RNA sequence: GGAUAGUGGCCUACCAUGGUUUCAACGGGUAACGGGGAAUAAGGGUUCGAUUCCGGAGAGGGAGCCUGAGAAACGGCUACCACAUCCAAGGAAGGCAGCAGGCGCGCAAAUUACCCAAUCCUAAUUCAGGGAGGUAGUGACAAUAAAUAACGAUACAGGGCCCAUUCGGGUCUUGUAAUUGGAAUGAGUACAAUGUAAAUACCUUAACGAGGAACAAUUGGAGGGCAAGUCUGGUGCCAGCAGCC
């Protein structure tokens, strides 16, 4: 094998990819209130049931 | 020097992570009695299986054995005193398979629901913590209490809080300052 | 205050020391800090024998407050008492004061000092004061 | 008979050759030889430190075709010398040269992690400044 | 027979040639103080036990010895070895594997704090002393409980039942809001008392202390094992990711 190579092209992609930031958007509950947050879009919505009952199926 | 003090683990997590059939039902028993994490429903698991190890040993005793009787009958009254075991279910054989929510469901956090003046198990969990409780003469702010068929005639407003009288409330109070001065 | 209502629990005689143990159980509806200080004279006047030989200690307030559990000692007369109770217990009281001393650590340099000098001293400050001209 | 002996009597035969065929386990055969303290360069421990020498092209292994970006690192508290990967995308330029780094294994438990031959070890630290918090800089390393 | 407080090759003189060993002697290694115990275990087991209790050893390495009932003692002494301090160079003084603290070594471990009030010990002794011990400081080593939100009214989306009067109200539900409201209180300040040897905190409690831009929960993962994207932009066997595939 070798132990040489291009070494100049480290972090290729990551210095590459646009800058994107986080959009602001409200805080989720904490703790207890986010269980009660997760069982009801689970257990009493029907909102994603289309054929399998998916949970976060592409946008069609 | 001093003696050690000894402490211990009161939960246990299950062997398989990511598994559908136990996934769902842990979010089920958090669902409609309000707890904020699994440890609750792996800590009532626990001795759960304790109980069942103990009277697992127990049957597997002759009958008439002393020690088999003993901590039978301490073992079979002290969840009937807590309740999680009915009356009729005394023979030490209905124990074993008691159910997984009997004990969660003889929480203070169900109690203050069950017996009114809560409205919902979410706005309890706030009431119990929110020192409003008296399960005796004494405040509680602990939603996992385990009410002993002893006092749940007993559970009523704290006499020193809101709800209960001898005081209009806190946030109430600066409410009506505005009001005091804003009429002048 | 309202409804002090202090008790008195578990009452013992304790001859042996000139004294009578109980637990003094407090219930203080509407009120906190039941302020022990005062529970001195309310003790008196029960025993009805004087404010300064009765002394109170431990006074721990339940959950929530409105109650308080501690323990109390009475004496027959106030000699019997200042030869009995600690002498930390007195200053709070005001029955004695504080004796003033240097602190743990100037003690102890004080006594390894002491150390190296064998007899009064006397002989050797004005030796070395001697010594010291020359 | 099954072979082994079955008398009442046997169970020195019986310990003695399980002490004999214990030896074809290869976890008996470290811990009681001390392998790992006579060798992998660490003391049996799990983290090391030591000084970065140079950088390294290592080359994928099939089938694979990348450069690995890994240090020549020898360690301080016996001198051994290793190689280690630096993980994660572009990191290789926070280590450059001459720096106290910190490293750890990859979970294999002594040998190679992926397509990427001969290296058992990973950087973890770089002047003592937590090389993960550098690729999401979160902190700053030091000057010197 | 000597010696010991005593038995004894413990030592001495003489005598005999014995004693241990494949049922593993003797020798070698131990990242070996031994136990009470710890982790995980259907049952059988495996691994660990420097370390809160019991026994043993040691005071840098050996040796020797005074005093004393008790030490081969080391915060007792003498010598050598290795370190090592101060000197107006003639000499003198040392053992922190005690408590803090420092340097080194490392992947790796805290204050040069307060007090004898509690536990108990020592002394001529109720009183003095005790870094033994206790208190406080640092401390995500491990454990226990448990906040980060709760509830109304208006606008949408559902199933029975009153009418059986076009599809009209729907009295009742369970959720969806860049809609609005009252309440509830804790973290955090704090008079105060409580607490304590004196304090700091805990438990109480005047008073001050929620409406989001707020008082804002992270750590990881989303092809499979192993639930959780066939979304968007970039990269183009490069960068990279990937315990295994
Ligand atoms: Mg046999
Ligand atoms: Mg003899
Ligand atoms: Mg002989
Ligand atoms: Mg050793
Ligand atoms: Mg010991
Ligand atoms: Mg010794
Ligand atoms: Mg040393
Ligand atoms: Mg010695
Ligand atoms: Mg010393
Ligand atoms: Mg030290
Ligand atoms: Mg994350
Ligand atoms: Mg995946
Ligand atoms: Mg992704
Ligand atoms: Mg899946
Ligand atoms: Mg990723």
């Amino acid at each position: 094998a070798k132990v040489h190579g291009s070494l100049a092209r480290a972090g290729k992609v990551k210095s590459q990819t646009p800058k994107v930031e986080k959009t602001e958007k409200p805080k989720k509950p904490k703790g207890r209130a986010y269980k009660r947050l997760l069982y009801t879009r689970r257990f009493v919505n029907v909102t994603l049931v289309n054929g399998k009952r998916r949970m976060n199926p592409g946008p069609s | 020097p001093r003696a050690p003090r000894t402490y211990s683990k009161t939960y246990s997590t299950p062997k398989r992570p990511y598994e559908s059939s136990r996934l769902d039902a842990e979010l089920k028993l958090a669902g409609e009695f309000g707890l904020k994490n699994k440890k609750e429903i792996y800590r009532i698991s626990f001795q759960l299986s304790k109980i069942r190890r103990a009277a697992r040993d127990l049957l597997t005793r002759d009958e008439k054995d002393p020690k088999r009787l003993f901590e039978g009958n301490a073992l079979i009254r002290r969840l009937v005193r807590v309740g999680v075991l009915s009356e009729d279910k005394k023979k030490l054989d209905y124990v074993l398979a008691l159910k997984v929510e009997d004990f969660l469901e003889r929480r203070l956090q169900t109690q203050v629901y069950k017996l009114g003046l809560a409205k919902s198990v979410h706005h309890a969990r706030v009431l119990i913590t929110q020192r409003h409780i008296a399960v005796g003469k004494q405040i509680v702010n602990i939603p996992s209490f385990m009410v002993r068929l002893d006092s749940e005639k007993h559970i009523d407003f704290a006499p020193t809080s809101p709800f209960g009288g001898a005081r209009p409330g806190r946030v109430a109070r600066r409410n009506a300052a505005r009001k005091a001065e804003a009429s002048g | 205050s309202d409804a002090v209502t202090i008790r008195t629990r578990k009452v013992i005689s304790n001859p042996l020391l000139a004294r009578k143990q109980f637990v003094v159980d407090v219930l203080h509806p509407n009120r906190a800090n039941v302020s022990k200080d005062e529970l001195r004279e309310k003790l008196a006047e029960v025993y009805k024998a004087e404010k300064d030989a009765v002394s109170v200690f431990g006074f721990r307030t339940q959950f929530g407050g409105g109650k308080s559990v501690g323990f109390g000692l009475v004496y027959n007369s106030v000699a019997e008492a200042k030869k009995f109770e600690p002498t930390y217990r007195l200053v709070r009281y005001g029955l004695a004061e504080k004796v003033e001393k240097a602190s743990r650590q100037q003690r102890k340099q004080k006594k390894n000092r002491d150390k190296k000098i064998f007899g009064t001293g006397k002989r050797l400050a004005k030796k070395v004061a001697r010594r010291n001209a020359d | 008979g099954k072979g082994k002996p079955r008398g009442l009597n046997s169970a020195r035969k019986l310990r003695v050759h399980r002490r004999n065929n214990r030896w074809a386990e290869n976890n008996y055969k470290k811990r009681l030889l001390g392998t790992a303290f006579k060798s992998s360069p660490f003391g049996g421990s799990s983290h090391a430190k030591g000084i970065v020498l140079e950088k390294l092209g290592i080359e994928s292994k099939q089938p694979n075709s990348a450069i690995r970006k890994c240090v020549r690192v020898q360690l301080i508290k016996n001198g051994k010398k290793v190689t280690a990967f630096v993980p994660n995308d572009g990191c290789l330029n926070f280590v450059d040269e001459n720096d106290e780094v910190l490293l750890a294994g990859f979970g294999r438990k002594g040998k190679a992690k992926g397509d990427i031959p001969g290296v058992r070890f990973k950087v973890v630290k770089v002047s003592g400044v937590s090389l993960l918090a550098l690729w999401k800089e979160k902190k700053e390393k030091p000057r010197s």
